[PDB]
């Protein structure tokens, strides 16, 4: 996996443009905001059962129908499993979102998911569903930190959605 | 393809022999079922949309399948589910009638395990949903041709794993 | 070949994490002596203590007839 | 077979078997037991219809490559008598004549010209053939048997 | 971004334990047949088997009354059997009869605890009363689950970590409720004294595994850099299957000694080989073994040196999928990353076989699950938490028929992984024909497997290289490709024909024989046999009068039975469909628009509407008209590269010196 | 790997119900047949060489495959295929005794197909096979026995 | 498709230059010998089928390959085995004629390895049926023409290994 | 025995017995009883046993190293029978053939060999001695008996 700085360097001498203008002006954007990545990050850390639980909360109201009998959420093994999921969830988008750069998402969250989920019969819209609403509480957590510009923290989790769920048009 | 009597026939003809007396017992045995099987492809053909909508309701209906986001979902997946399901009866209806589960192998099976992984269809929901599909064959006709029927889906059920 | 007559002790730095069974961990074998160096560097790293090393197999300072 | 004919007709048009396809399947599966006396009575004097056949096709035929003095060729000839009065059994067993022209006849100029064998002398061998198996069988039985050496000898020709 | 996709197998995991499935699984693992104690355990079991039922019915018989009794102590101020939702029958589900036709309206005509505060029913509300209930009803069934079952294994791995997830408020009160149901259920034999035992016994089994606080996940560290990791919760590994693990113990008897080296072997060869193959040098292994000179793992490192392990899994496999299968044997576990992989090949390349050998043994992840004394088991789903990213690799290197798959399976999944789609047909490599002049060759899914599944959406467009191919005026706008093999301008091209007889000698660019044998070289890719051309004698005909054009003998060509037996009475459908448009239509589908189009209309109505399609597409009017035989336009990357297999035009390899005096020195004495 | 109870009980727990007296008299004659189930098992236990080496000589000895060129020759391959007999008859066992067949679909047939089909290990002389073991099975265990044993003989045979 | 003119053509392309004296000398090469080629192509085209019948005869007939169970058995597959003959036989002398191997790499030899493996054609007889091909051609067109045809011979049957 | 076959069983899972072992376990301590009284009646008619079996054995199988004229054959071979009726007496005892296989069935092929003792020679004296001790007791006692017979022959082929 690699960080965005990493890929940018890389990129340099792969393109053939080297450090150019449009390259440093991109760095430049970047490390304007590597602290508040870093604030971000401290922030999903140390509420992050909280958020999984809040999350979960919300999408067994949203799917009553996953807690009753013949759901996937059905009994505390499957409850557990699912609280899990949700926290290697928020786990890796807090990794993202610290490397500004998607390639750990790709490498050690989404490469064989779908596979995974077929297998187990795990169901991808309720999955997409929690995923935002973790996002969601995660914003709402950081409004309340006092955090002003922080469009970026969207960008994991929506692309996480955007990869395991199913292609409807 | 190949039925019952091309296959002990090819049996024989590998050898070069004429059919020996097992084979000829064999062939008897299927020209006796003859008419167990007519009887059988006959009651799937009058009840072939019924048998497959009982299938989906059994095995499919309000299952995380066909909620949003799930491979049923929308109306074109899920009527693609139902033309699969519709192969995997005909199919199994020919290859009852055939007492060969070759048009099976040849037909249905060769790369279907592969178009599922490419396409996300779930495997062990449709193998779920092929015995489902057994389950309401053998209550539409009975014990004995349903078991028959039942090889064949059984037939489809392990080529899909 | 050479052979080493290797006695350690080599406890499990993570089971309680990983909550594996309980296992002896007081042993004593013979280590080739071409993986003599690995199994001496892993013990190391484990926090494990080397107690007792003899060259079972095989005479110092030999030049030839080592296979 | 006729079962993989109806099968795969009722399939190139996505359709389950039809009625009239169905009446076939019960009529042929019903007369199972006559072809299987059939094929018995084929095996059974398979080599004696060889014999006689050879005899006559090697008085009305002397110039063909079986008695021209080569012990395999002979031996070969006979060989061929006896898998096609195979072939011909397995499609009395089978009720078509898929089985003879999948084994037999599709490519059989191909292989007797690469064999450089006369196909009229093996047309007139067949015919041979036929009338000695038509002697040992009542006509209702050997309808198909004709039929069929019928159907090797157009082939043939 | 990931498109790659290692398969799905499909996999049904243990959700909890029962006696026979116990019993069994135990001797399964072990690959033997059922012990004289194991079958007896077995008989007991179902011997026993009524008296279970009949308990199981007296407790449900009166379910209503134990939970009653179980809510009547903890709730105050209304009442909580309101608030128990029964199960609710799915009638009138479609194709059950319900409704005849399309007329729906006639189908109608014990102390409590110091300091105990019981719960307001008004004040919990409505939802936490439900839920209350609902609990209370599904602890009493899971017990009568657990009595049928034989094993309290439901009920513990369902409520071990319940305590909070069940609002660490209550479990006291939750506590109090199962007692006083507890109470109740004993209450209904008073006569037995062992039925009473085991309802007892299963209601303090769910009382004391309900009282564990927050039991901690089972983490799986990483064993470096490239691999993550991760937690599995104690009730997933509860529920699942047992490993048996052997323990090499130098006191023990000779028995269990040859006992744990039989799952040695039974692990580093995936079967006891060893009698089988002559592997007479065993008995001095075992000798060093059992005489405490050597450990389990010298043991298995000699084993993996040895040359029946060479001889298993080393010769008749390539380096990678050796390496893959030395994985499992001396890891249980298939490998996790591309860079894993790549420090095991670098490992072979340097040394060999028995590098390889002892860089998996030597490796601290294998001290950490074996040590030195437990033989190596295989580890996976149930027993430790699994990675996404080798989901589909590693459970098919756990089957039996790993050794049997030749073509690597980890590192094309793991160098794909990083790539987008694939050249290959949406519906996989297996629907890729090879692309020569006649014959359906397709790579069968169960001879030699090597399927490599993409996850292709609907609106994906193949790239294909154009030939080059076709008449000057039908040109310049695809001028630009060029393939080996393609017959440029030689197209087969008929002019329609418009009281006398024609003279003896009229000469077209092809004699009629030679034009009609071209059509059939091109839509069956050769030349029939003799006999096989007479069905089609009358449309031959109708071709040399006018009557039809090419277009349609071309139809009438491929709607034959000689077609349809060559080309799709023994084919996989979408298969037949991919080769017969490569035929008909001279190149290969884009992608799954046409590829539904057409299967779709195989599916409704048959080969016969797909030759129809296929011919009265717009773009075979584009191409070919009316009065020319299709030809090959496209090919895939494949197909180019198979037909270009020399390259030594490009290895031309890459004067005056620019420098007087070369290689010296300044200044030199 | 599932037994018949637990098809039973996730059958009733999928809609949440206790076992309904129809789960309850599968459940009863279950638990009344395993006694001459584990007779059975004894039985197949104590003479599985006998039931395979009866099995091959009647249906794969003196054939084709046995000649040099064919699939059973060298003895190696023997001894894989009298192994294969083997494996088939203790998971039939094993299914017998479970009541139900998950694990045959789960450790035989997955990847049976693609063993067999890439070893060319011809399908139709191992159909043959265990329909003879199954012959001679129910000719040693009983009438009753060997029909509930021939159950799981013809379900590993009809997924070959 | 390369001939021998077109192969020094492209050859002296890719460096830019035009021929050089050796590459000159290599074209009067072909050139000299194309009255042979011609000689060669006219005689095999003139004996082609009783070439493919001594090469049937002398490499695949009475042994295991047309017994029953043999890969050459049923009028079908011999049909079948001729006409690959046949085809080998065609694109030879193409090739001798071009002066080049580039038509049976791109006409012939492309996937035919690939595609007799999976239909279980054995490779070995093939190869030597190839082979004995090659002494009957030399037989028929003499010492310097066989050699000649033998190259393009020689390299279908390493194509085929 | 079964007591230790029982605890290995829990101990390869790292779990307390389960409830049917225990009662597996119970079942067997109740037999204490039967076991011992039948090992005793094994100890107490082993010299005739061992008579019996070794004249039957040399009625059947007469070119046997004891049937060769050495005295000190003849007593050896008659030693290890009876020491072979002790251990399926130890077996007996235990409920599994664990003694049996640990005293004198590991390496009983090496040892025999060693001896130049035909292997065959020894089945059919067991086999002898196997239908000698099952006739001096009860059918239902003979179960466990039989067994541990058979498992001497098993392991010596
Ligand atoms: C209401 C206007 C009419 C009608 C409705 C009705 N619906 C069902 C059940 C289902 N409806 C759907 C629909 C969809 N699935 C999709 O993916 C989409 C596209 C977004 C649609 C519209 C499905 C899948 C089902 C099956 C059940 C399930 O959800 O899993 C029923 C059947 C109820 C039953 O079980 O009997 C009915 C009756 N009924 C009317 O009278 C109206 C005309
Ligand atoms: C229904 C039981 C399950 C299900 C099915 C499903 N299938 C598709 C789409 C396709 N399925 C096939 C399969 C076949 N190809 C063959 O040749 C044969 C034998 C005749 C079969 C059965 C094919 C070719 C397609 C086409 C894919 C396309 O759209 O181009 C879908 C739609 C998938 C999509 O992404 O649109 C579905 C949903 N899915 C389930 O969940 C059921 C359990
Ligand atoms: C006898 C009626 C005529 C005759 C025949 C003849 N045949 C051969 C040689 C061969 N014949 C075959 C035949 C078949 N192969 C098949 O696969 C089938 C379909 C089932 C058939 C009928 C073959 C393969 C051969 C080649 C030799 C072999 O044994 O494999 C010969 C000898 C030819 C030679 O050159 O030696 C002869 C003479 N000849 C006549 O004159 C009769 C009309
Ligand atoms: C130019 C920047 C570089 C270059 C290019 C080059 N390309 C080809 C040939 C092909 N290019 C394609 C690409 C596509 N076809 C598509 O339909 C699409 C998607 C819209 C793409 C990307 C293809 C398919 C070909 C094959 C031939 C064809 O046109 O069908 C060539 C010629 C190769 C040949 O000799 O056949 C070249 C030279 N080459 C360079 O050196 C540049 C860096
Ligand atoms: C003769 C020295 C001994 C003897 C032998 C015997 N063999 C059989 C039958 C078979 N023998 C084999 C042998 C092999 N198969 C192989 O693949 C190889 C490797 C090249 C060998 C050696 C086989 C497979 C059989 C089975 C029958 C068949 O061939 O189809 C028998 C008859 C067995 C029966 O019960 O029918 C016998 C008697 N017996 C002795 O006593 C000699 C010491
Ligand atoms: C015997 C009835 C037929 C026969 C069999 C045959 N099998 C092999 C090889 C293998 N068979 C298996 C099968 C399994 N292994 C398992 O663990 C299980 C599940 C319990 C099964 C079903 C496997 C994995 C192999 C490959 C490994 C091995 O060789 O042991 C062979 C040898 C094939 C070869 O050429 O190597 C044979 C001959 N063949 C026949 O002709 C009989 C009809
Ligand atoms: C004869 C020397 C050997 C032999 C041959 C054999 N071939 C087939 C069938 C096919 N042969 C091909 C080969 C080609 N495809 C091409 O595009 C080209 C280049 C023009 C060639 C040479 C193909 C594709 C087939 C498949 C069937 C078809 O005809 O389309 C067979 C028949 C096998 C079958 O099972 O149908 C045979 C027998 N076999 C031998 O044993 C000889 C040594
Ligand atoms: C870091 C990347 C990664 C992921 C994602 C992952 C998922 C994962 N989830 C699992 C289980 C599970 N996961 C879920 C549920 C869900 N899961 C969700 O992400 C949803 C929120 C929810 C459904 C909406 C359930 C119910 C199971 C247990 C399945 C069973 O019943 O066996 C399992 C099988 C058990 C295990 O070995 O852990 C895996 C591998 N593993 C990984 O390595």
């Amino acid at each position: 996996m690699q960080d965005k700085l990493t890929s940018v360097a890389k990129n340099c001498d792969l393109t053939g443009s080297s450090l150019n203008r449009e390259v440093v002006e991109t760095l430049k954007e970047f490390l304007a905001d590597g602290e508040k990545r870093v604030q971000v990050a401290g922030v999903i850390g140390s509420n992050a059962a909280e958020i999984v639980k809040t999350a979960v909360s919300l999408l067994f109201q949203e799917y009553p129908e996953l807690v009753s009998p013949g759901g996937n959420a059905y009994t505390t093994r499957r409850y557990n499993m699912y609280v899990r999921d949700m926290n290697y969830f928020l786990r890796y988008c807090s990794y993202a979102i610290v490397a500004g750069d998607a390639s750990v998402l790709d490498e050690r969250l989404l490469a064989g998911l779908r596979d995974t989920f077929n297998s187990l019969g795990i169901p991808l819209g309720p999955t997409a569903r929690s995923i935002q609403l973790m996002k969601n509480i995660v914003k709402e957590k950081l409004v309340t930190a006092g955090m002003t510009n922080i469009t970026f923290v969207d960008e994991p989790f929506d692309y996480v959605v955007r990869e395991i769920s199913e292609t409807e048009i | 393809m190949q039925d019952a009597i091309t296959a002990l026939i090819n049996s024989s003809d590998v050898q070069g022999r004429y059919l020996d007396p097992s084979s000829l017992d064999k062939l008897q045995n299927y020209f006796q079922s003859g008419d167990m099987r007519a009887k059988t492809a006959i009651a799937v053909s009058a009840n072939a949309k019924n048998i497959v909508t009982k299938t989906v309701a059994k095995s499919l209906l309000y299952t995380d399948i066909t909620a949003p986001g799930g491979n049923m979902y929308t109306c074109r997946r899920y009527a693609a589910c139902v033309r699969d399901l519709d192969y995997f009866l005909r199919y199994a209806t020919y290859a009852m009638l055939a007492g060969d589960t070759s048009i099976l192998d040849e037909r249905i099976l060769n790369g279907l395990r592969e178009t599922y992984n490419s396409l996300g269809v779930p495997i062990g929901a449709t193998i779920r949903s092929v015995q489902a599909m057994k389950e309401v064959v053998t209550s539409l006709v009975g014990a004995d041709a349903g078991r028959e029927m039942g090889v064949y889906f059984d037939h489809i059920a392990a080529g899909l794993s | 070949m050479r052979m080493f007559k290797v006695t350690a002790c080599v406890p499990s730095q993570t089971r309680i994490r990983t909550q594996r069974e309980l296992q002896n961990t007081y042993f004593t074998k013979l280590v080739p002596y071409d993986n003599w160096f690995r199994e001496q560097q892993r013990i190391m790293k484990m926090g494990g203590k080397i107690v007792k090393v003899q060259l079972a197999t095989g005479k110092p300072g030999m030049n030839t007839g080592l296979l | 077979s006729i079962v993989t004919e109806l099968i795969l007709n009722a399939d190139s048009e996505s359709r389950y078997p039809a009625p009239k396809e169905i009446q076939v399947y019960q009529n042929f599966v019903k007369t199972g037991e006559q072809r299987i006396r059939i094929a018995k009575i084929l095996a059974e004097n398979e080599q004696r219809i060889v014999q006689n056949g050879s005899a006559r096709f090697w008085e009305r035929v002397p110039n063909t490559p079986s008695n021209s003095g080569n012990e395999r060729k002979t031996a070969s000839c006979q060989r061929d008598q006896g898998w096609y009065i195979r072939l011909i059994a397995y499609s009395v067993l089978a009720g078509s004549e898929k089985p003879l022209e999948e084994i037999g006849t599709i490519g059989i100029k191909e292989m007797y010209n690469n064999l450089e064998i006369p196909l009229r002398n093996i047309v007139e061998c067949m015919r041979c053939l036929k009338e000695e198996a038509l002697s040992l069988m009542s006509e209702e039985d050997a309808l198909e048997v004709s039929a069929y050496f019928d159907y090797v000898m157009r082939s043939l020709s | 971004s990931v498109k790659a996709s290692g398969g799905s197998p499909v996999t049904q995991p243990q959700r909890y334990h029962t006696v026979p499935v116990a019993v069994i699984s135990h001797a399964v693992q072990q690959d033997r047949c059922l012990k004289n104690t194991e079958l007896q355990e077995l008989a007991d079991f179902f011997s026993s088997g009524v008296k279970l039922l009949e308990i199981a019915n007296t407790l449900t018989q009166h379910a209503d009354e134990i939970v009653l009794a179980g809510a009547n102590r903890i709730f105050v101020g209304g009442s909580p059997m309101a608030y128990l939702e029964k199960p609710k029958e799915k009638i009138g589900l479609p194709g059950s009869g319900y409704y005849v036709g399309e007329d729906f309206l006639t189908a109608a005509r014990d102390p409590l605890p110091g300091g105990f505060r019981f719960i307001n029913v008004s004040r919990y509300g409505a939802v936490r009363m439900k839920r209350s209930m609902r609990d209370l009803a599904w602890f009493l069934r899971y017990i009568t689950y657990a009595i049928v079952a034989g094993d309290g294994s439901i009920l513990s791995a369902n409520v071990r970590g319940l305590r909070g997830v069940i609002p660490e408020d209550v479990t006291e009160a939750t506590i109090v409720a199962l007692r006083a149901m507890r109470r109740q259920s004993l209450d209904y034999f008073l006569e037995d004294a062992e039925a009473t035992q085991l309802v007892k016994g299963y209601f303090d089994l769910l009382i004391a595994e309900y009282l564990t606080d927050k039991p901690s996940n089972q983490v799986r560290i990483g064993v470096s850099n490239d691999q993550q990791g991760l937690q599995l919760p104690q009730s997933y590994s509860m529920s699942a299957e047992v490993r048996p693990k052997f323990v090499f113990k130098q006191a023990a008897t000779l028995t269990q000694k040859q006992e744990a080296i039989a799952a040695i072997y039974r692990h580093v060869f995936e079967r006891d080989v060893t009698d089988t193959y002559g592997f007479t040098q065993k008995a001095e292994l075992e000798s060093q073994l059992i005489g405490g000179n050597i450990s389990v793992k010298e043991f298995v490192r000699r084993l993996g040196k040895s040359r029946l392990y060479r001889r298993l899994f080393y010769e008749p496999f390539t380096i990678s999928r050796a390496i893959e299968l030395a994985a499992r044997h001396f890891l249980g576990r298939g490998l996790s990353s591309r860079e894993e992989f790549q420090t095991y090949f670098d490992v072979m390349t340097k040394g060999g076989l028995p590098a390889l050998v002892d860089a998996f043994v030597d490796s601290a992840e294998y001290s950490d699950y074996f040590g030195e004394e437990t033989v190596p088991y295989l580890r996976g789903l149930g027993q430790e938490a699994q990675e996404c990213r080798n989901w589909g690799p590693q459970l098919d290197l756990f089957k039996y028929s790993a050794p049997v798959r030749k073509v690597p399976q980890f590192i094309t999944l793991f160098g794909s992984y990083q790539k987008p789609l694939p050249e290959q047909h949406p519906y996989g490599c297996g629907n890729d024909p090879l692309e020569i002049q006649f014959g359906a060759i397709f790579p069968q899914e169960t001879r030699n497997p090597h399927p490599q599944p993409a996850f292709f959406n609907k609106d994906t467009r193949r790239i294909l290289i154009g030939s080059g191919a076709g008449s000057p005026d039908k040109l310049n706008g695809n001028a630009l490709g060029k393939v080996p093999g393609s017959l440029g301008t030689r197209v087969l091209k008929l002019e329609p024909l418009h009281g006398h007889q024609s003279p003896s000698v009229n000469l077209l660019h092809h004699s009629s024989p030679a034009f009609i044998e071209g059509a059939y070289r091109q839509v069956f890719g050769r030349s029939l046999y003799e006999g096989q051309r007479q069905p089609l004698s009358s449309t031959e005909s109708k071709l040399l009068g006018g009557e039809i054009s090419v277009r349609e003998f071309v139809r009438q060509l491929a709607k034959s039975k000689v077609f349809r037996s060559l080309y799709w009475d023994s084919l996989y459908v979408t298969k037949a469909i991919e080769y017969i448009h490569r035929r008909l239509m001279g190149r290969p589908t884009y992608g799954r628009q046409e590829m539904n189009r057409y299967y779709d209309i195989c599916a409704t109505r048959g080969f016969y509407a797909l030759i129809d399609a296929i011919i009265d597409s717009p773009e075979y009017l584009e191409c070919f008209g009316e009065n020319t035989v299709p030809y090959e336009r496209y090919v895939t990357a494949r197909g180019y590269l198979m037909r270009s297999p020399r390259h030594e035009n490009q290895l031309r390899r890459e004067t005056v010196p620019d420098k007087y005096n070369p290689r010296k020195a300044n200044w030199a004495a």
